[PDB]
């Protein structure tokens, strides 16, 4: 949310932090000097977001995460294990 | 003497077509020298030595693709990620083809294929 | 002469080229009248550039035949650049930045014989010492 | 003449700054909570901002359609109407219309009418009722976001902005013979008589 | 058979009339009112008792025709009536060729929208419409009789030229390349002709008493005596007082518009109650904006900085070529000493190898356009490019404005 | 002065003219009119 406020008129819009049109981009017309994707990374942001996002995204309703650390809460981490039972990959 | 013979290829007045206008910002692009900050990363590998895992299949990376600057595991994701580039697939049932698309999640967004076919039992305008 | 509007100097392509600083060619860019020009110059040019302290903007004068640069001044386009300051501004050089001219002087024999007798050349303690003293008649 | 002998303390003196100095006469405050509030809270982009407007107001050429600038340049630029109402300080059609073009059609004689329907006659009537703005066009959906970024902003300059030297005049005459900077904003002055109508009509910080 | 008819849709005036015509007419593209809310149209304009306070509404809002309504009236007013335009009279439209101009960027749906009323509403057999800078180097096709300056000094259409097109709007920077100008190296300069008078209603204004209103006097006095310094701003700033003016005020018993007198020069008294206003500075500091765009506190780069942009975005083997065959154009290049320091300012930037040859048409230049644009019509060129009435039926309406004419075709 | 130059520069001249005569030949009428070809223009900035 943080990222930088894009400048008033630019032929993109931020989604998700990240420059996008609801129509195909057209560099062509619309970039005199375009950056490499290279240069760019937008590509390489896009793929690692997705990636991240589809191991954190709202898919699947959670259910159990590892607690962030005599406390008898490590006690629990077997008793966690046990209320489930174990199958294949 | 070949831009000689590329001027000659220029527009005459005529129906030409918009691919002049890559020749056009290859010209434009030559106006200045680009001052690119801090150069993108690049390679395969960490700075303690162990190779990179591949985005696409968490396959340890073998390669990297010197344009676009992404590093992939194997052809197949190579090939995803230039699936992914080339939205117009021009092979001129068409718009069966595979067609990723992004969609914004929160905090996120991730890349769906519209032609995905979903499963069977689907009503019409799933 | 002209303008100066660009002073880049450049290394050798090795750092075992050359013996210290390793200083290269400079390149240096002149507005006259008639256009520009970007001119590329031996180390030494740009030593006397040094030594003559020139900067962006000084109206400039190499003599191709001695390698001898002269500071005319600060071009009147950047007069008005601070409201005091003590520069002599000089108008930009008309004509080409590189022009070729004959000259024609008429000479004495007596004036080669005191030229050689009296050079003025010279830039020790010693040569101004002597320049400070009264030009006596020598046989 | 000068003097060889000089006496320093080694708190006040550094070769890096070189100082000195001297109907109530007593300086000028500013009340102004807004300018506070401002400061409180915090060429630059308000500069060159309200330099664009100043530039846009001066383009237009009847005095009556002055209030209706900051909407045009909210959709040329595309920064938002209430920033450059507020922060920067400046300084259509009707069915009379219509009566006063039956009016404007007393000089013109000639043409002929006729008679036919069909939807494309529809759309001609619609074009020809339009009544919309420049603003609406920019504002539209229809224009696209590389078309619209394309034609007005590509068209501008994006590498260079000044080659030719930079001139200074006076604010007042445009003379450059003597110029020196106003103690109360720091506009430039050329002479007493300028320094006098800067000071009663001009200077901005009053 | 016909001879095709070309108008001129200028911003300020039009400049129409039949190809087989010497001069085209006038028509100021403007619907007036004044205070007393009697409403003039066009040439009526001109015939104004109450100069003080007339309003002006044009259907080029920012330099694009967007208000139709004017726009047709201004058109049917002009087309149709014989009386006082030397019996010009277009009859009903149809069969008739039409050869028209527009701004150099329009907008897709505008031109669309303009395509579509002056097709289907006006029935013209067949049409075109483009940028002035389109038809500039259709020059070569007749003997015309333009003045060229150098700047260092003191197969019908040429390939390379570049057209800077100066009017009432704005100033253009267009190259065309073999008669389709590079549209992605188009540079726009957005000081023009508006722009400059509003800078004289300022100065006016401040100088002397409030002349923020008086248009048609200002524009009177812009016409009458502006020019820009022959060698720089300092120059003509040192003789001011040998090369002022004073400008006589318009005395609405004697005379409704202004004039300018010559103090030097020997001339008629005024009478005591006629008021004077004297020119010694606003002559040249006006028109060098042009140049020094911080003179009259304008962040915008100017006039040079434009120029040689649009040259450095232009590929590099045909940019040396479009420097030695720039031309001038538009009613701004009429002021006088424009073109020669334009020249030599370009010279100075230029490196020394290149050459710059800068051609401008002599008399007024404004109506340099219309007469390079007839030359075109009459040649095999326009005969083959021309589109027909029926050609844009058998398409989509989009489809003449996005292939034919508007940008939308390469970009 | 036994081991000067001016033999190196004059052969190198002679070729550069030589080299030049062929290009005149080559090129016919040479004129400085203004230019509408890209060949002719770089035919005579390269004789300039
Ligand atoms: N005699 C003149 N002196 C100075 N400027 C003039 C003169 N005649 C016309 N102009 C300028 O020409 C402009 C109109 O040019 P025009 O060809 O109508 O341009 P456009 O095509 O943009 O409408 C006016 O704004 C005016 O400033
Ligand atoms: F009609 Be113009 F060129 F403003
Ligand atoms: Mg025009
Ligand atoms: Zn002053
Ligand atoms: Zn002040």
């Amino acid at each position: 949310a943080s990222r930088a406020k894009l400048a008033t008129n630019r032929p993109f819009e931020i989604v998700a932090g990240l420059p996008a049109s609801v129509e195909l981009p057209n560099y062509n017309s619309s970039l005199t000097h375009p950056q490499s994707i290279k240069n760019s990374g937008v590509l390489y942001d896009s793929l690692v977001s997705s990636r991240r996002t589809w191991v954190q995204g709202e898919m699947f309703e959670l259910y159990w995460r590892r607690p962030k650390k005599e406390s008898p809460t490590s006690g629990t981490i077997p008793l966690i294990r046990d209320k489930m039972q174990k199958m294949c990959d | 003497s070949l831009d000689l013979s590329a001027l000659a290829n220029f527009p005459s007045f005529g129906e030409y077509d918009k691919k002049i206008v890559h020749q056009i910002n290859t010209e434009i692009n030559k106006d200045l020298e680009i001052k690119i900050k801090t150069q993108p990363p690049t390679g395969v590998f960490l700075a303690n030595g162990i190779r990179k895992k591949c985005l696409i299949t968490n396959k340890e990376c073998q390669y990297f693709d010197p344009r676009t600057g992404v590093p992939y595991s194997d052809v197949e994701a190579y090939k995803i990620i230039q699936r992914i580039q080339d939205p117009i697939s021009k092979e001129e049932d068409s718009d069966d083809q595979v067609r990723f698309k992004w969609f914004g999640f929160k905090n996120g967004g991730i890349y769906l294929d519209l032609s995905q076919r979903p499963a069977k039992g689907v009503p019409e305008g799933f | 002469e002209g303008e100066v509007t660009e002073l880049t100097p450049e290394d050798a392509e090795n750092p075992l080229g050359g013996y210290g600083k390793t200083i290269s060619h400079v390149i240096v860019g002149l507005k006259s009248a008639k256009g520009t020009k970007t001119l590329r110059l031996d180390p030494t040019i740009y030593e006397s550039i040094q030594r003559e302290k020139v900067s962006i903007g000084d109206v400039i004068y190499i003599e191709a035949n001695t390698g001898a640069v002269k500071r005319v001044g600060r071009s009147d386009a950047y007069a008005t650049e601070f409201d005091l300051e003590t520069e002599e501004y000089v108008p930009l050089p008309k004509g080409e930045v590189h022009k070729k001219k004959e000259i024609v002087q008429d000479v004495t024999l007596h004036d080669l014989d005191v030229a050689n007798a009296r050079p003025q050349g010279g830039q020790d303690v010693i040569s101004m010492m002597g320049q400070l003293l009264k030009p006596k008649k020598t046989e | 003449m000068k003097a060889l002998v000089e006496e320093i303390d080694k708190k006040t003196y550094n070769p890096d700054i070189y100082f000195t100095s001297l109907s109530r006469p007593v300086k000028r405050i500013n009340y102004s909570l807004a300018d506070l509030e401002a400061r409180l809270y915090t060429y630059t982009q308000q500069e060159i901002l309200q330099s664009d407007r100043r530039f846009m107001e001066l383009n237009t050429e009847n005095f009556s359609d002055l209030p209706n600038v900051p909407t045009l340049l909210s959709d040329l630029t595309g920064v938002p109407r209430d920033r450059i109402e507020s922060t920067t300080k400046p300084i259509v059609l009707k069915p009379e219309t219509l009566r006063e073009i039956q009016l404007s059609y007393k000089s013109t004689k000639l043409p002929k009418p006729k008679r036919k329907n069909t939807n494309r006659i529809v759309a001609l009537k619609k074009v020809l009722s339009s009544k919309r703005n420049l603003h609406s066009f920019l504002d539209s959906a229809l224009l696209n976001l590389m078309d619209k970024n394309v034609i007005y902003h590509n068209v501008y300059n994006k590498r260079y902005f000044k080659v030719l030297p930079l001139i200074t005049t006076c604010s007042i005459c445009g003379g450059y013979d003597s110029i020196s900077s106003c103690v109360n904003c720091g506009n430039k002055i050329c002479s007493v008589s300028c320094f006098k109508l800067h000071n009663e009509t001009r200077c901005r910080n009053r | 058979e016909t001879p095709p008819i070309v108008i001129d849709n200028g911003s300020y005036e039009i400049k129409f009339g039949p190809s087989t015509n010497k001069k085209p007419f006038r028509a100021l593209n403007a619907l007036a009112k004044d205070k007393f809310g009697t409403s003039y149209l066009s040439n009526h304009i001109k015939n104004i008792k109450d100069i003080s306070s007339i309003t002006f509404r044009r259907p080029h809002e920012l330099g694009q025709l967007t208000l139709w309504e004017l726009e047709s009236c201004i058109w049917d007013y002009c087309l149709f009536n014989p009386s006082e335009f030397d019996g010009f009279d277009l009859k009903e439209g149809k069969g008739h060729h039409l050869v028209a101009s527009e701004s150099c960027m329009t907008l897709p749906e505008l031109s669309k929208h303009a395509d579509q009323v002056i097709f289907e509403e006006y029935e013209f057999d067949s049409l075109f419409k483009s940028p002035v800078a389109v038809f500039v180097p259709f020059t070569k096709s007749y003997k015309g009789e333009m003045r060229t300056i150098s700047g260092k000094d003191e197969s019908d259409y040429h390939d390379f030229q570049l057209v800077i097109d100066s009017g009432f709007n704005c100033t253009w920077i267009i190259p065309v390349l073999k008669g389709i100008p590079y549209y992605k190296a188009v540079k726009k300069l957005d000081i023009g002709g508006r722009f400059l008078t509003g800078l004289l209603k300022e100065t006016l204004s401040f100088r002397h008493y409030n002349m923020m209103d008086e248009t048609i006097l200002v524009n009177n006095i812009k016409e009458q005596c502006l020019f820009v310094s022959p060698v720089s701003y300092f120059d003509s700033f040192k003789t001011k007082d040998k090369h002022a003016l004073e400008y006589v005020l318009p005395d609405f018993q004697t005379s409704f518009l202004g004039y300018v007198r010559n103090p030097r020069k020997e001339n008629v008294p005024l009478p005591e109650d006629a008021q004077i206003i004297t020119l010694t500075d606003e002559l040249f500091t006006i028109p060098e904006t042009f140049f020094h765009p911080e003179i009259s506190q304008i962040t915008k780069p100017g006039i040079v900085e434009a120029i040689l942009e649009s040259l450095s975005m232009l590929p590099e083997i045909v940019r040396p070529l479009m420097v030695g065959n720039i031309v001038c154009t538009g009613g701004n290049f009429n002021l006088p000493n424009f073109a020669q320091r334009l020249a030599a300012e370009l010279q100075r930037q230029l490196p020394t190898d290149w050459t710059c040859h800068v051609s401008v048409p002599e008399g007024d230049c404004a109506l340099f356009g219309w007469e390079v644009m007839s030359q075109f019509a009459k040649t095999d060129s326009y005969r083959k490019a021309r589109v027909t009435r029926e050609e844009y039926y058998e398409h989509g309406p989009d489809w003449c404005t996005k292939h034919r004419f508007g940008y939308q075709n390469w970009i | 002065s036994k081991l000067t130059c001016v033999k190196n520069f004059v052969e190198e001249v002679n070729k550069l003219r030589e080299t030049n005569k062929q290009l005149q030949e080559e090129f016919g009428e040479a004129s400085f009119l203004n230019f509408q070809d890209a060949n002719q223009y770089f035919k005579y900035s390269n004789k300039q």
